[PDB]
This record gives C-alpha cells, structure tokens and sequence, in this order.
C-alpha cells in the first residue's frame, strides 16, 4: 500500500469542479479498511487526547466540504483532528470521503482521530446512500469490508481531561467511564443500550431529564442532566454532533454543550454552515465556519 | 424513559474460570458473543431495564474464576444483592464447585439464604456436553435454587431470562 | 496548571457555568465506626471521595482498605501510619501520584492500581518488596524503571493498556511470576532475561509491536497461556518447544512466513491452531504428527499456494479447516481421505473443479467455496449427506449436478453471483432447505418442484434480468417470509404487482393460482 499515492490522487481534485471522483483502485480501498481497522483495534476506544486539536462533526460524504475543512484548518499534520462521526451517506462523495480520512489515519496515528458515527453502521448506511454507492462503484463486497472497518471505531474521547467528546450524546447508562472501556470490538450498533445512546441521543431545551427521541430510537436529554453529568465526572463540556444547526455550531445548557455539524448546506435542502472547533493548549475553544457555497 | 430514583440491584456473577461468565454478561449487555478467552479480574456493566413491568437498574460484578486472579473477589461478592453460580456442562469440575461457591456467598454475606440462580452454560456444545439436565436440577434442588440452562453463542438462550429470573428473586415476586 | 475550557466567542471569552461537606461527614462516620468495631476491613468504596480524611491514621488495624470507584487524585501521607495493611484497593479513580509514606507497609500484598491517570509507577511502588500482587492496567504509563527488581515477590503482574515501549532487562529478577500481562502497550522486544521467570504460566503480549521472541522464551516450561495475536512477529523461536504444556498457538494477525521444523510435535497439548493474517505461502514443514492433537486449524488470509500430500493422515480430532483468501489453485490428490474433516472453508482461492472423491467427506456439515473459479459441481457432492451449509457465492456456476437432491440435510444453499440459467427439478427433495440464495444469476425460470420446499423461509432472487415470471407453486411455501426482488422485473407479472412486492407478488400467485 503506497499511502502517498493515494493521498496525492484523493488531493488531487482540489480545486476542481465540485463532484469530480477520485478513482482508487478495489484493492487500494481495501488496504486502507485493512490498515486503519488495525489501529482503530491498537489504540482505545475510549480516546484521551491532548489539546491543540481541532474538532469536526458531521461530514455526509461532502467531500469538498471536507477537503474545505483541511485548507482551512491546515492539512494534516499541520493540525491535530478529531472527527465525531457520520462520515458517510446523504452526499454524493462518501467514497472518497471515509478513503481520505482512513488514510490519514494510517498516515498519523498518533494525531488524526475518528470517532464512530450512527452512519457508521452497515443498517443504517445501507438505506441512506453508502451501500448504493460502493455497488455503483465497486461491489457490495467493498461495502462489507467498510463494514468489518466501521466496526473497530472508538466511540468516544476526552480532551485534556474536560472535554468529553461522542457523536450523538448521553445515555442513563453511562455512569462511569469505563463502562464504555469495557464495550468489544469488533461490533455492531445496537437498537438500545450504552453504545445506541452515545451515537444516537439528542439534547433537548424543552426535557427535563429524561425523554423519548423523535428518531424512534435512543433519548432526548436535558441540561440539567448535562450540568450533573459534567460535575460527577470533573468535566467542563460535551463536544457532539448528529444534528444539523443553522450556523455550524451551537450551545446548549449555558455552553456546558455544544453541537458541531461541518457539512454545509446539508443534503441540499438546508441553508447551515458548517463549523470545526479549535482548541488551543489552554483549551481555548474558537469556531471556524464553512459558509454554504 | 426509566423512571426515577430506581432501585439498584446489584448481581454477581461467580463460578469457575472458563465457564461463560463473561460471555454471558457481554451477550446480556451488548448483544454479541465473544469468542476469545480473556480471564477476568473484575469488570462491572450498568443498564436500565424494566422487568415485569418495574423499572429497575442491573448492576453486574463479574467476577474472576480462575484462582490466580480471585484475590479481592470475596469483597465483590459482599457488595451482592444476589448471584449467579454459573458452571460449565462440558466441565466436570465446575459443576463439583458449586457447593463452594454456594458456602462462599452464605459465608461473605453472613446469611443462611440468599437469592441465587444455578447457571449451567454453553448448552449449544452437545456434542462435549458432560453434565446431564437431571444432575443440573438435582444441584438446584439440593440448595433450594432455581435452576436455568444458558447460551452465550449466537443465537442466545435464556441469557436474558436468567439475569431477570435473578431480579425476580429479590423481589420476591 | 490545569486547564480550563472556554470560549473565544462574540469579540469576548465566555465560560461554561452538591454536598460535600455531607458526603465528607460520611466518611468520617465511617471511619469511627471502624475503629469502634476495631474492625480489619475498610469499605470506603464508591462514595465520590476525592480527599481521603487524615483521620485514617488512626485506624492502625486495618489489614483492607477498598477505596475503588472514588474520585481520588492522591492520597493523604496518613495512610502510611496503616502498618497491618495487606490489601489497598484503589481501582477506578483519579490517581497522578501515591505518597512515599507508602513504604511503611511492609506488609502489603495487593495493590490495585487498574483504571487511573499514572503516567508512571509512582517510586514508591517500586520500594514495597513484600507485593505479591500490582495491577496497573489502564494507565499512561510509559516507562518501568529497573527497580523493578525489588519487588521480587510478585506472582502477578498486569501493566496492559498503558503505553509501555520497553521492559528493563531487571523483568528477569521476577522469579516468582506466575501470571505476566503486558498486552495493549508498545513493546517491539521482550528483554532475553524474561527466561528467568521459569513459574510463568500465563503470558500475554496481545496487542504490541512486537518484532519478534528471546530465544529465551522456552525457559518458560510452564507456559500454558500464551497471547501473541496482533503483534509483528517475523518468526517463532525453536525453544518454544519447551513449552509442551500450551493447549492453544494462535498467532493471528502477525508477519511470520515459517514455523520451526517439527515445532508443533512437541506441544502435545495444543487442540487449537491459527496462523490467520500471517505470511504463510507453505505449510508448517514438519511430520504429520505435528497435526495429530489440534481439533481446529485456522490459516486464513495468508498466501499458501498448495496444501500437501497426505498432512492430515495423523489428524484424527482435526475437523475444523479454514483456508480461506489464500494461493490455492487446486486441490491435493488425498483430498477425499479428509474424513474427520466437519467443517471446510475453501473460499477466496483459485479453485477450478472440485473433485468426484468429495464424496469421501462423509462427515462435512460445512462446505465453503465462494469466491473461486468453479463452473460446475461433481456428482460425487450429492454423497454429503450431512451437509447443512453449502455456501457456492462467487464463482462461475453455469449448472448444478442433479444429485444435488439428494442433501437431505442442507438448510443454508447460497448460490449468490453465478451464471445459473436453471434448477434441476430436483431441488424440491431438499425438505430441510431454509435460507436459497440465488440472486445475481441468468435464471429464465424457477422449476415448478420449489413448491416441494416445505421449510423455505427465505428465498433471494434479486438482480435477475431474464426471471420474467414465477411459478404459482411458490404459493405452497408457508413459511417463506423473505423474498428479494430488488433489481428484478418480473416481466410476465403484473408491474402494479411487482411494485406491491413479495407481499402482492407471493398473494398473487396464490390468489390467481389453482391453489
Ligand atoms: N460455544 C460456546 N462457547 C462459550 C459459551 N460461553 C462462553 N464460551 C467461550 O468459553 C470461553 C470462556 O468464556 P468466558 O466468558 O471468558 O469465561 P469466564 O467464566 O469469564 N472465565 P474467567 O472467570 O477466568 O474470566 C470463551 O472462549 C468463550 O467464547 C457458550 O455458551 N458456547
Ligand atoms: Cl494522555
Ligand atoms: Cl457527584
Ligand atoms: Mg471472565
Ligand atoms: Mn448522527
Ligand atoms: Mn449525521
Ligand atoms: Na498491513
Ligand atoms: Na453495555
């Protein structure tokens, strides 16, 4: 596997008309599932890392947007990243999305981070685009090995011991943080439980504690819910994403949460920007915003 | 939406190493089975659950089988509102231990009973199965226990049912 | 210097906005209690401690002290005054650091460190020679010092997921280790002195980098729990022979090309193994006795290009092969002379026929050999007849053998990716046939004997462009509850129906059929 090879070809259409594929080859897209499975299952699933960092949510197989993202924040390894999840589906490039992340993670192990995502799950992405295009592109049998990768992602991670970072939210489970040491991989995503919360729960201001999610599955939560949570644990903030808001970032709960969403004009149908978070060595947290192109 | 200021049963899972006691729990928990063997020390899962229309939170301490790592567990089984004594039916010896087992958890909780279920596990290997239906039963009778058969491996027996029937226990329902 | 987070946000910076006192008052009730009672034993366990009260010196009798699953960042110099300790229990908390007034216990046994923030082990561990016991798993440790070798009393040593590079040559003064665990760190060598722990019996170095063995290792004679998997081990030593008392080798996911000549012969315990993900492109050279004890042998994803002559001749409780994605073009001449053989696993390979003396697997209750180079079956496969999985995905079938029929007891028959135009009519006979997976195939037609499928649960007939229609026997399979039809028209059917599904399509031919 010749990784600058393929980084250099992934690169390649910078600047390009806006949907313009990259075309690795079958066993080049295997290799880095391959690869990168082995040190998603070499490092922890529960993630703890050091600040400067910078944070992204959703990305939706929008691969320029992603690429925006980089030249924005700096390619890798100029910057630290950590990416919560929902790499894949409802764009028109999840391909050449997940193939560029995997591959940086295989490039710098020790500072790109991938966290799972609800999308990362072959019964969610198997009706939301990801299935249809890897049997446009490949075959299915490229499908399952995403599968068999998707499977060995982290599910959560803590910055500099503040900063609890997953993709959807809290669960009535999680009481202690290595409850979520003790989840095994390889894994799928279950309907209810610690691991369906943690990539599926919402915040909601109207809650309190407790509620039934619109999704059909998991939970809303409050902020008072936020507040006891982040002080039995000794920590300042929830870093999420899951839910398209307006300006790429939002607060909840006097800004002991907040939401980040990096795909800008979602699915084509909203008008949201898109947002990453820096964190500085002081964690000193700033918000840059893709605007809708 | 679990309720509020549930009560907290605390099961302990005990037995000989080997036996699917992890496997059990993970399957109970997490919904997969885990084919590698890696001995415990001490692990603890949380989920709400409702049982019998109660809502009720399961705490459950997984316990080492294996003498070597069984230093501290007697402190673990202190903390237990009730117990599973799994055994292995393709091992002869853990079946033969749960008479220690059973002495063990009188002893640590200081009581002449104590809610208990006897587990015989990995069923699904008929062809290596070494301990009868009708010994299992006859175990459970002896020590006034209910008595279950369990699988860990997909698709999953009474893995469920055997962590509730415990909670049953304590209710006294 | 602990940082805080906040916000530069709006030309600003802004930030994110119980009862200790009561939970503290606890404590100290608990402490009195203890000391009234003169009690030897100490729960403090789970009560959000994050400052231990200095009034524990007082409790000089203690033996236990369980303070797991606080919030304790450090403990107070006061618990050295706890002479008699033998057990401290300090699992899941915040620990960066532990008191040198520690080394007055010169009694202690068990030191439970598991699940803290050590980037270290404090130096103060180092000087407590009477552990037996030292958990330290979960951790951010990088480093273990040579003092190591003060602690010379261990039996159990457990330092996984931390971040361990090296182990000090001083590993080897442990004399007394009975179980080592190390896995989940970053070793890429072992020190050769770790053959001077000769009581080991379990060893596990799952999840490094390891590049390879001490020749050493053999001095381990009572080995009998060894994790290797996940490393990146080019080869194994010949001294692991010593080790007779290993009942599993699973070398899973390394480097390693070759084993030792007759390596295996001499563990004559081993009922398992696996060399998947490795560099094999031949077998284990060495006699067939080195396959005489093991019931399973895994050697998937490696490059073997041919399986020799006569390997399992001395393989009688052999009955689990998998030689999936490997180099194998065709099949040895004794390949019919696999009668323990219960389960086979030939997929992802360059199989082009597979031979008439298949029949001689009496005992095969799984075959699979998708993804290969197959265009047509032997006769000799309808002599299965305890055949339950018959998994044929990938390959170039242009026809099956009408002795198919004659599976009683197939239940799984996956035929997905293939060139079938037809079904021998004596599909129907196959009673016990629950899952039939056709899709991706040139079938014109579905014989009418499929009505004869009495236990068909689930039948795939997606991406087939030239099935126009379906036989109104279908309607006689109760049970079928899946059928796929994605990606297939469906000509001669009523397209309002056709877009209705299974569930217009399966009513229809039983509504508009004689039955
Ligand atoms: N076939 C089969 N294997 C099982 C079953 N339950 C457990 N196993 C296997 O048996 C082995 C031991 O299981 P495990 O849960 O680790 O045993 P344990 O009681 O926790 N042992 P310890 O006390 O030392 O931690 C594992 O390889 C596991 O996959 C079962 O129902 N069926
Ligand atoms: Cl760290
Ligand atoms: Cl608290
Ligand atoms: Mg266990
Ligand atoms: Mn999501
Ligand atoms: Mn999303
Ligand atoms: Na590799
Ligand atoms: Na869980």
């Amino acid at each position: 596997l010749n990784l600058d090879s393929i980084i250099g070809r992934l690169l390649e259409v910078q600047g390009s008309r806006p949907g313009k594929n990259v075309q690795l080859t079958e066993n080049e897209i295997r290799g880095l599932c391959l690869k990168s499975r082995e040190i998603f299952l070499s490092q922890p699933i529960l993630l703890e890392l050091e600040a400067p960092l910078k944070i992204c949510g959703d990305i939706h197989g929008q691969y320029y947007d992603l690429l925006r993202l980089f030249e924005y924040g700096g390619f890798p390894p100029e910057s630290n990243y950590l990416f919560l999840g929902d790499y894949v589906d409802r764009g028109k490039q999840s391909l050449e999305t997940i193939c560029l992340l995997l591959a940086y993670k295989i490039k710098y192990p020790e500072n790109f981070f991938l966290l799972r995502g609800n999308h990362e799950c072959a019964s969610i992405n198997r009706i939301y685009g990801f299935y249809d295009e890897c049997k446009r592109r490949y075959n299915i049998k490229l499908w399952k090995t995403f599968t068999d990768c998707f499977n060995c992602l982290p599910i959560a991670a803590i910055v500099d011991e503040k900063i609890f970072c997953c993709h959807g939210g809290l669960s009535p489970d999680l009481q202690s943080m290595e409850q979520i040491r003790r989840i095994m991989r390889p894994t799928d995503v279950p309907d209810q439980g610690l691991l369906c919360d943690l990539l599926w729960s919402d915040p909601d201001k109207d809650v309190q504690g407790w509620g039934e999610n619109d999704r059909g599955v998991s939970f809303t939560f409050g902020a008072e819910v936020v507040a006891k949570f982040l002080h039995k644990h000794d920590l300042d903030l929830i870093c999420r994403a899951h839910q398209v808001v307006e300006d790429g970032y939002e607060f909840f709960a006097k800004r002991q949460l907040v939401t980040l969403f990096s795909a800008p004009n979602y699915c084509g149908e909203f008008d949201n920007a898109g947002a990453m978070m820096s964190v500085d060595e002081t964690l000193m947290c700033s918000f840059q915003i893709l605007k809708p192109a | 939406v679990p309720s509020d200021n549930l009560p907290t049963y605390k099961l302990v899972v005990v037995g000989d190493g080997g036996v699917g006691k992890s496997a059990l729990t993970i399957q109970f928990f997490q919904k997969i089975f885990v084919p590698d063997y890696d001995p415990t020390i001490e692990d603890s899962y949380l989920k709400h659950t409702e049982i019998d229309n109660q809502w009720a939170i399961l705490d459950v301490l997984d316990t080492a089988g294996l003498e070597e790592f069984s230093a501290m567990r007697e402190q673990y089984m202190r903390t237990g509102d009730g117990f599973l004594i799994v055994y292995s039916v393709t091992d002869k010896a853990s079946f033969e231990h749960v008479d220690r087992f059973h002495q063990l958890i009188l002893r640590v909780k200081d009581r002449e009973s104590f809610p208990m279920i006897l587990v015989a596990n990995k069923v699904d290997l008929m062809h290596l199965r070494k301990i009868t239906r009708e010994q299992g039963k006859e175990m459970a009778t002896k020590h006034n226990i209910p008595y279950i058969e369990t699988s860990a491996k997909d698709p999953p027996l009474n893995v469920d049912k055997a962590f509730h029937d415990l909670v049953r226990v304590i209710r006294q329902q | 210097a602990q940082p805080g987070v906040a916000f530069s946000v709006d030309n600003t910076i802004k930030r994110p906005n119980t009862r200790k006192k009561s939970s503290n008052a606890e404590v100290i009730k608990e402490l009195n209690k203890c000391r009234e009672e003169n009690s030897m034993r100490l729960d403090l366990s789970k009560r959000s401690i994050h400052i231990l009260p200095s009034s524990i010196k007082e409790l000089t009798q203690l033996t236990e002290l369980y303070l797991y699953s606080n919030k304790l960042q450090s403990l107070p110099a006061e618990v050295g005054c706890l002479v008699n300790l033998m057990t401290l229990a300090l699992s899941e908390n915040s620990l960066t650091s532990l008191p040198d007034s520690l080394d007055n216990l010169k009694k202690l046994r068990m030191l439970d460190l598991r699940h803290n923030k050590l980037r270290e082990i404090p130096s103060v561990v180092y000087r407590l020679d009477s552990l037996t016991t030292l958990y330290l798993r979960f951790n951010r440790i990088t480093t273990v010092e040579k003092d190591i070798k003060n602690l010379s009393k261990l039996s159990m040593l457990s330092i996984r997921e931390n971040k361990i590079k090296q182990l000090p040559a001083e590993i080897g003064e442990l004399c007394n280790l009975i179980t080592l665990d190390v896995a989940h760190n970053q070793l890429e060598h072992l020190p050769k002195e770790i053959g001077n722990c000769t009581q080991i019996t379990n060893l596990d170095l799952q999840h490094n980098e390891l590049l390879d063995l001490p020749d050493t290792i053999g001095n381990l004679s009572s080995l009998s729990r060894l994790g290797l998997r996940y490393n990146r081990l080019s080869a194994i030593p010949r001294s692991l022979a010593k080790c007779s008392a290993l009942e599993e080798l699973n070398l899973e996911n390394n480097n390693i090309s070759t084993l030792p000549e007759s390596l295996l012969s001499s563990l004559v315990k081993l009922n398992s193994l696996t060399l998947a993900r490795n560099c094999f492109q031949l077998y284990p050279v060495g006699g067939p006795s080195q396959f005489s004890t093991i019931y399973s042998l895994n050697m998937e994803h490696n490059r073997i290009n041919k399986i020799p002559f006569g390997i399992f001749s001395r393989a009688k409780v052999l009955s689990k092969l998998n030689m999936k994605d490997n180099q194998l073009t065709s099949l040895p001449l004794d390949f019919g002379t696999w009668t323990s053989m219960v389960e086979l696993n030939l997929a992802t390979n360059q199989l082009t026929k597979i031979p008439e003396d298949v029949s001689g697997l009496v005992s095969l209750e799984v075959l699979i050999l998708s993804n290969n180079l197959l265009k047509k079956l032997p006769h000799g496969l309808g002599n299965l007849r305890k055949l339950r999985e018959l998994d044929l995905e990938e390959n170039k079938l242009e026809s099956l053998p009408n002795e198919i029929a004659y599976l009683k007891d197939l239940q799984k028959l996956v035929l997905t990716n293939n060139q079938l135009t037809t079904l021998p009519r004596g599909i129907g006979h196959l009673t016990n046939l629950t899952h039939l997976g056709l899709g991706e195939n040139l079938l014109t037609h579905l014989p009418e004997e499929i009505g004869t499928l009495e236990n068909l649960e689930e039948l795939y007939l997606n991406d087939n462009p030239n099935l126009h229609s379906l036989p109104f026997e279908l309607a006689l399979c109760s049970k079928l509850s899946i059928m796929s039809i994605e990606n297939c028209p469906l000509s001669h059917l009523p397209p309002q129906i056709v877009a209705g599904g299974p569930s217009f399509i399966i009513q229809f031919l039983k509504m508009q059929g004689p039955y």
